[PDB]
């Protein structure tokens, strides 16, 4: 049982480590969009304040 | 008496008068144009020069071209002989059926009804739609808003709400196409001719149409909401008869206001918007209301820029509403229609004192389990549903069945689905969800609850899969 | 700096900081897998780090309405010694809440008796 | 006027978010340069000078007061925004409300961890101080273990989770039924003293309704004594204990 | 000497030229610069005229004479443009000579209103299996092609133009479709290769190409879709049918954003102007289906939007989605796996195009649509495994190569085999091989039935049992 | 005519003219200065005054100082005499080897070839390198994006490309240093002497260098790429050659264009970049192309800011690239040279109609086996034992000893023809060399050398 | 001076972040066009002029050298900030410091993986 339990856990956490990595990848793309969005927003607030 | 064009850019046109200057909001007539070009005075710039905004294309205008003051603001046809007709911003007929000979005219600008004119009546309007009636029901004479991003189903929802309510409402209805698709106006017009709610042969017509779509310059789109509003206003006051006002889409009002604001020499607000955003919307929205004199049940489709509900345009709109229906892209992409977010749709009448103690408790029960399911979403995606406890697995299965039972086949979406349109009574909607919450259909499969009418059809669908 | 506050003072300060920083990385484990997964060495440092967290806290004499009991002033030499004792594991037998909102280390010992009966 | 004439008044600004929007429009069209989120440089001073006018006067000036309850609307929980960050730094405390808690059944949707009051127990009756004094840390111990827990927890940490869950259920409250302070203390008493620790969390709300109405109809003399004395008497503590323990066992069956 | 019909350049640099004089000039009128360049009157001001320059502004100096043309910005239109490659102004850039154009049309003409229009009913065949079955396009419709770069966006458009030859050669004038391809921001090489591909496939003879490349000035790129649309509007109002493709509208917005920011207009999301939605909306609204009283012509639009990282919630994508009548959505993940075309059937919608689909195609695609819809919630007992078995098999049928757009009756044959359960016992990896062998069989042996379905547009009792014997007998023969 | 300075703000110089105004993009020569200061006309501000960007420092300039109009844009030296020499943006030599005694001159601001001048034929530029020619081939008159960090072999690959193209085809190369470190500009110059692509004692130099260092004003760094482009344009237009243009680095070209825009007071687009971002790129990139006379093919070093590929700077660039050469550090650590990732590197001209009908299938089979090898690296079965071995014997055959790499390793460099490259990888896939060990393929030219290495150590 | 007269000099700019802040104040108040983070479009030109002046001269020019150790202060490790961005790309290499390493006990708090010197090896002695 314990030989079966351990090897099945090996795959279970391997699949979970794949799911979490796919999740990071999707959030990283969101981070980059938000990072670009903040830069532009700060920049407009300066241009407008000058003009 | 006579004016002269001195500056032209986009919809913003400057006119200089030698003697007698036109007051703000006055309609001006441009001479030398083959079709009528109305300039609406917005600002007095000084030195006898006014800043105006057009209602049609300003191409073919010359510096020195003559402009005449009409003496009044833009005036449109109002009354019973507008029913069954289509008109533009300045009240000109666009159905090729001739002149709209009305006994009364009214200016598109008017002051909003005073505080003493307000009515406090709150009475449920059963839409026949599950997500709406259960969680955030609409009110008679109340203000309804339909939020959503690009393609989630704002138009499809407002068209189903026309079909469900307007038939059972023995009164007049007004549709205002604002900055939307012109072919949608063609579809609505000929469908109404087909059904008989608009008649060309007879005066039995019940709906008045006003259109200024996304092919029009910002001046037209910015004002067209008032033109359809003024038609609706007349029917409320000088008759007493109840009115339905449908607007698609009200965002185009504020968007067009942003386009002209850039040319009026304003300092921009946040997100590049107009500094007068909230007050422009305020003086416009407060005209759409029920009074002691008459009742207006308004439904407004509200676009959401880049799906951002914190955008100044949709964000400011919330306070002008009595019931909200927010549509989500993620809920749409799961196959749920209508794509109503159960945890972002609200109603002022969702209250045990108004809708009943059983109605309220079930509504809050449905919401509790969906928020509990939303909290587990992360662990479900990492590990799996099989790694959950016996308590959590039970809520997940029930919540997933509740999600699907919230969806509904629409009569307007009889082609998009190929299925039959379903209209579900309130008592049967409450009963349906109540049984799933108490654990009466735990044995039944998920897909049985997907796209059904009442609870009985969920059982009958499960029999075929046995 | 060891050449300013003393080598004894400096090493306790860094020692307290080290076990709290190491506890932070251990907090990342017990958030997902739980307390049962930690080694006997791990839960020894956790219990010590949690006791050090609370011993850093003290009742102020201007905050009588917030904490309930009066405030007190703690000498420097008693402060170095107090944390020094916990880092050595001299109070692994005392409960966790005994170090919460007390003065010197002597008050933590007296509070440990008061939690029993 | 009330403040300066030996009277106490409560003002509610609903909301200062829409006031700032209106002032921005004015300032922008007066051609004053825009700053953060298009707001003018003095938007902080707009609200500061307003809320500073709320005060408690000394007896030589009448002993009157003016309490202010400003309202601020955030966007998607963004407490970092220009306007909200100003008003938080002005006020003597904040009551944080969240949609997540609202739909979880926590109504009112008060985030206890984020919400504080700088005046504190000095603004409470001697009765409420006795029961709520422990609640703060007891709920703080709970929230620590909440995002710390099905790997199975020990008896001590499962107890902290149980207590916190049951106190949270007591903080739930419907609308338009504001409670007197003596009725509040009594229901908090039962939870804070552990008399509900081994009760199923789903029936705490049901418990409070039936328990309170029994104390209202049959024990007016107890509530009346807590109201007038302003604290929990030793005799009142004994009587409260007598009712809650016997009501417990009846309700449990 | 004549500051009424003439003018002179005051200043030039920030995208726009300031011009003294031109007192009698109209708003949105084309002007004429000394150097040979054209421009548009945008800002009519008390003391000057702001002119948008259609070209390289290095050729304009201070003091240069500017003349009125007297006409609102227009472009040459008509059938003379077919087979020609032009720039944004309608000037021939293929060295084949002048275009003998007679008529001219304004580039900024307002779209037809409610009354002149009617519901779409005529099919616009792409030749692609996945499109003509699941996302059917009608004539006069607007259908957005959306996705990341190199997902196959342009490929959809080109195979559609190539497909039309089968109609444009036949003796049926109503079923013909004249194509227009607008190139915005693309490389000049990509367009030069594109013209050769159409030339060799004999598709160019009914195609007009409007090109404003990456080296062309932003105003020219801004104008290019409006000039192309006017050329398509000629067919629309004259009882003929035209297809327009904007490749791509994403780069037009970048070209307009440049203009707007140089004009110092207040920016919003992604530094875009507030009228950027209006920039696309007025253009795509001009694509319409006209009723009998207006000749019965149509203009079908296929705008292209290049998304970043597969994000469809972005500012420009959300605009055009809320303009068009549905979207064909492509995904990089699908392309890598072998799904080509990389169309996401789940997220792809055709709003009004469902009515414009042949009776035969509706008889097979309807049940394929449902079975694919059934397949998506599970992607294992005999009930769900069968839906998973049918799913992957039907998916292989949606896979297609380039430069061979199929006829409707050939498409209706291969979907027939999948839907009626002839693939079920064959393994998923060899379905393509079966599809090719089956198709080459029916074209070689049964031209009587393929010509029967196409003319009727329908599969009746006569053809259904006729097609039953054909597939069943072939499947017994097929043994690899 | 003569002009006078009226304003000096940083690198922006305003000049007034009495009689005639110099058109935009004209080069202005400042009088009364020790070193030649050029001003490029950018704007006509009105009142007979023009706005210019400075190509060097503006310190010491007075209002009213004389400025000469050249009557043309910046004119640089062109010809065979440029080979082996380093010039700045304006055309001065910066190698201290005397004047660049050229026969012709050419203006740096030239328009892209017309639509009619475009060559419709799609051809493969044979590099001789095996990893490239098979899997991600370079197209004649195309753009290639060179990906990779620091110390993976970018300069060695560049020096080899210069060597290989001029060796087999005879086409010269041009290097454009856009905003590069002066120290690494110095190090690159000498490494090229050591490799042989630049010779100082005869006229056999294969590269003409164009430098625009970091310490220079935005204007100079902005136009430096156009200068190298003009150098390359001569060999194609006048002498009909397939020329290489090396741009390092393409992001720094974009960076300097943003700075120029910001100096001129132009409101910045998204993420702070210039509003003319796509048109600054377009007018530059479209000069790199195949014409009737010949072709210009460019290799462009890529930098991806914040590791974000959707950034406007790389995003605008990507639409111009025809191929990618992705270098990997992990493959460099495995000892494989060149350190090319055989899956990351892609090319648009991988089509059976552009390259031979024998080319496509072979390269797809190589791609298939390498993907299958990486997918099955998780874990003994029969079908794997043959494919795992074959894939490892393909990776090693993808490696190649470079002629430039004699200072690192003692092995002799090789130029492998296309026909020999195709047949080699085809034979490993079919299973012809299953009887050979793995190390037989590591660092060899053609597959005849893979046979010979297996014999020696047997 | 040392670099040109055969001698070897080392310079530490502590720090360049604040120098850029001083120059931003000057530029903004002169009404020079503001860019990202309010910095003018010549702030790169500012740092590149200074740091490029650090060099190793050949024996023909005396064989002197000037080594530069400029300092940049990041905010929450943001290397993508405008001033950190400019200086990273200008400099030959970076020595990274983190708060977590410092309080873990690893002080000096240098990330071996993140820190880099692409010259590096050519400087080291045979023993090293
Ligand atoms: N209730 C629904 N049932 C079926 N399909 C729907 C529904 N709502 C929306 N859709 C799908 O979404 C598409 C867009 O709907 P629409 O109302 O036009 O979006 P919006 O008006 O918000 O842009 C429709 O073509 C339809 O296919
Ligand atoms: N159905 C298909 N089968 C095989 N290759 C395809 C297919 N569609 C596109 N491609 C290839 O993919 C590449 C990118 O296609 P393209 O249409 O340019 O995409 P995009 O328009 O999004 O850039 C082209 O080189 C093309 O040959
Ligand atoms: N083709 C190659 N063959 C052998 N070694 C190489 C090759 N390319 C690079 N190297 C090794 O990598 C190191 C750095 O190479 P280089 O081209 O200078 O990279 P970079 O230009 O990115 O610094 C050299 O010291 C060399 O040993
Ligand atoms: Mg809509
Ligand atoms: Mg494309």
């Amino acid at each position: 049982s314990t030989t079966s339990e351990q090897s099945a856990r090996m795959t279970a956490m391997d699949n979970a480590s794949k799911n979490a990595s796919e999740m990071i990848d999707k959030l990283t793309l969101t981070f980059n969009r938000t990072r670009q969005a903040v830069i532009t927003k700060e920049l407009i607030e300066i241009i407008s304040g000058a003009a | 008496t006579t004016g002269r064009i001195v500056a032209v850019i986009g919809a913003v046109v400057d006119v200089q008068f030698d003697e007698g200057l036109p007051p703000i909001l006055n309609a001006l007539e441009v001479q030398g144009r083959e079709t009528r070009l109305v300039l609406e005075v917005a600002q007095h710039l000084g030195e006898s020069t006014v800043r105006t905004i057009a209602m049609d294309g300003t191409e073919g205008l010359v510096r020195g071209q003559k402009v005449l003051d009409s003496g009044a603001p833009i005036r449109i046809p109002v009354g019973p002989e507008t029913l069954g007709r289509i008109m533009n911003v300045i009240g000109e007929p666009i159905d090729e059926r001739g002149p709209i000979k009305t006994k009364q005219f009214a200016a598109i600008h008017a002051e909003a009804p005073e505080f003493v004119e307000m009515s406090v009546e709150q009475e449920i309007l059963v839409t026949g739609i599950k997500v709406v009636d259960l969680l955030a029901p609409y009110a008679k004479g109340g203000k309804i808003g339909l939020f959503g991003g690009a393609g989630v189903g704002k138009t499809v929802l407002i068209m189903e709400l026309i079909n469900n309510v307007a038939k059972a409402h023995g009164g007049y209805s007004v549709f205002a196409g604002v900055g939307e698709r012109t072919r949608e106006g063609n579809d609505l017009y000929h469908e109404m001719i087909e059904s008989g709610v608009i008649n060309l042969k007879d005066a039995t017509s019940k709906v008045a149409l006003v259109y200024g779509q996304m092919n029009e310059p910002p001046g037209a789109r910015a004002r067209v909401a008032l033109t359809g509003l003024t038609v609706a206003e007349y029917f409320r006051d000088q008759e007493g008869q109840d009115v339905l006002l449908f607007i698609d889409n009200i965002f185009r009002f504020t968007q067009a206001g942003s386009e002209v604001s850039a040319l009026l020499g304003r300092i921009p607000s946040a997100v590049g918007y107009q500094p007068t955003l909230a007050t422009d919307m305020g003086t416009m929205q407060e005209r759409i209301t029920t009074t002691k004199k008459g009742s207006i049940t308004s439904v407004q489709a509200i676009y959401v820029p880049a799906d951002d509900l914190t955008d100044p345009a949709p964000a400011t709109t919330f306070a002008h509403l009595d019931a909200t229906t927010v549509l989500s892209r993620a809920i749409a992409e799961l196959g749920i229609y209508p794509a109503v977010d159960p945890l972002d749709s609200t109603s002022r009448i969702m209250d045990p004192n108004i809708v009943g103690s059983e109605h309220y408790d079930v509504a809050r029960g449905v919401q509790k389990i969906l928020q509990d399911y939303k909290s587990l979403q992360d662990i479900i995606a990492i590990l799996g549903m099989d790694e959950l406890s016996e308590e959590d697995k039970l809520t997940v299965s029930r919540a997933r069945k509740i999600q699907r039972f919230l969806s509904q086949p629409f009569q307007v979406a009889e082609v998009f689905t190929g299925h039959l349109g379903k209209l579900v009574p309130l008592k049967e909607t409450i009963k349906g969800f109540q049984q799933i919450l108490a654990g009466e259909y735990d044995h039944l499969p998920e897909q049985a609850f997907y796209m059904v009418g009442p609870i009985e059809e969920a059982v009958a669908k499960a029999d075929k899969l046995a | 700096d060891p050449n300013i506050v003393g080598s004894e003072h400096y090493d306790v300060a860094r020692g307290v900081q080290k076990i709290l920083q190491d506890y932070k990385s251990l907090q990342d484990i017990i958030a997902i897998l739980g307390m049962d997964e930690l080694s006997e060495e791990d839960k020894l440092t956790v219990s010590r780090a949690r006791k050090i967290q609370r011993f850093l806290s003290q009742p102020f004499q201007v905050a009588e309405v917030f904490t309930g009991h009066l405030g007190k002033l703690v000498p420097l030499k008693e402060t170095i010694k107090g944390f020094q004792q916990i880092l050595a594991g001299e109070y692994d037998h005392l409960p966790e809440q005994a170090f919460y909102m007390v003065g010197p280390i002597e008050e933590a010992v007296a509070k440990a008796d008061k939690l029993a009966e | 006027y009330f403040r300066d004439n030996g009277k106490h008044a409560l003002i509610i600004y609903d909301d200062l978010s829409k006031q700032a929007v209106a002032y921005r429009q004015m300032s922008l069209l007066l051609r004053r340069p825009p700053g953060r989120e298009a707001y003018p440089g003095d938007v902080f001073y707009l609200h500061s000078r307003l809320l500073e006018r709320a005060a408690k006067m000394n007896d030589a000036f009448g002993g009157g007061s003016l309490t202010a309850l400003p309202v601020i609307e955030t966007q998607a929980g963004d407490v970092s925004a220009y306007i909200p960050t100003n008003v938080i730094s002005i006020t003597d405390g904040q009551i944080f409300l969240e949609t997540e808690l609202f739909y979880k059944g926590i109504r009112p949707a008060i985030n206890v961890g984020l919400s504080v009051s700088r005046v504190g127990s000095a603004a409470q009756t001697r009765a409420m101080k006795q029961v709520a004094g422990t609640m703060k840390l007891e709920l703080a111990q709970y929230r620590e273990v909440a995002a710390f827990a099905g790997s199975d927890l020990d008896a001590a940490t499962q107890q902290l989770l149980s207590r916190g869950v049951r106190l949270t259920e007591l903080l739930k409250q419907g609308q338009y039924s504001p409670m007197a302070i003596e009725e509040q203390v009594a229901v908090i008493y039962a939870g804070v003293r552990g008399y509900l620790d081994k009760l199923e969390p789903s029936k705490i709300t049901k418990f409070e309704n039936a328990f309170l109405s029994h104390v209202i109809s049959q024990h007016q003399a107890l509530l009346g004594k807590i109201r007038t004395d302003g604290k929990i008497s030793e005799e009142s503590d004994a009587k409260l204990k007598e009712i809650v323990t016997n009501f417990l066992a009846g309700f449990e069956a | 000497v004549d500051l009424e019909e003439t003018g002179r350049v005051l200043s030039i640099g920030d995208g726009i030229a300031r011009v003294h004089g031109l007192r009698n000039v109209q708003a949105e009128e084309m002007v004429e610069f000394s150097s040979g360049l054209k421009g548009m009157s945008l800002n009519l001001e008390p003391d000057n005229v702001g002119v948008v320059v259609f070209g390289n502004d290095k050729l304009i100096k201070e003091g240069d004479i500017v003349k009125r043309t007297g006409a609102i910005v227009d472009v040459p239109v008509g059938e003379e443009l077919l087979g020609r490659v032009v720039d944004a102004l309608g000037n021939a850039i293929d060295g084949k000579g002048p275009i003998g154009s007679k008529a001219r049309r304004r580039v900024g003409l307002k779209a037809p209103g409610i009354i002149p229009r009617i519901s779409v009913r005529e099919p616009m065949q792409t030749g692609i299996k996945a499109v003509d079955s699941l996302v059917p396009i009608g004539r006069g419709q607007r259908e957005l092609i959306i996705g990341d770069r190199q997902t196959g966006k342009t490929s959809i458009a080109i195979d559609t133009i190539i497909n039309q030859k089968r109609f444009n050669d036949g003796t049926d004038e109503k079923k013909k479709l004249y194509c227009i391809y607008v190139a915005i921001g693309q490389k000049r090489s990509t367009v030069a290769q594109l013209v050769k591909r159409l030339t060799d496939a004999d598709a160019m003879k009914y195609t007009i190409v409007v090109s404003a490349t990456a080296s062309d000035a932003a105003p020219l790129q801004y104008l290019a879709p409006y000039s192309g649309c006017s050329m398509g509007e000629y067919f629309r109002d004259n009882g003929k049918h035209a297809l327009i493709i904007y490749d791509d509208l994403s780069k037009q917005a970048v070209a307009y954003r440049q203009m707007s920011l140089l004009l110092r207009r207040p920016p919003g999301r992604e530094a875009y102007p507030g009228d950027v939605f209006y920039l696309h909306s007025r253009l795509l609204e001009r694509a319409a289906k006209m009723n009998d009283a207006f000749g019965g012509g149509s203009l079908t639009a296929l705008p292209v939007i290049e998304t970043q990282a597969g994000d469809v919630s972005a500012y420009i994508p959300t605009n055009v989605i809320s303009i068009t009548d549905g979207q064909i959505f492509l995904e990089t993940e699908l392309f890598y796996k072998g799904i080509r075309p990389a169309i996401n059937v789940g997220l792809s919608v055709s709003r009004v195009g469902s009515a414009a689909q042949t009776r035969a195609m509706k008889q097979v695609a309807g049940t394929m649509k449902l079975e694919l819809a059934q397949y998506r919630e599970v992607a294992l007992d005999a009930a769900t495994q069968q839906l998973l078995s049918r799913g992957v098999r039907l998916t292989e049928l949606l896979k297609q190569g380039q430069y061979s757009p199929m006829a409707i009756e050939e498409q209706v044959a291969v979907i027939y085999a999948g839907v009626r359960g002839y693939l079920d016992k064959l393994e998923p990896s060899k379905i393509t091989k079966f599809e090719n062998a089956f198709l080459s069989h029916v074209i070689s042996q049964h031209q009587a039935l393929l010509g029967k379905i196409r003319t009727d547009g329908k599969i009746s009792e006569e053809s259904d049992a006729k097609l039953k014997e054909i597939v069943t007998n072939f499947l017994a023969g097929f043994e690899a």
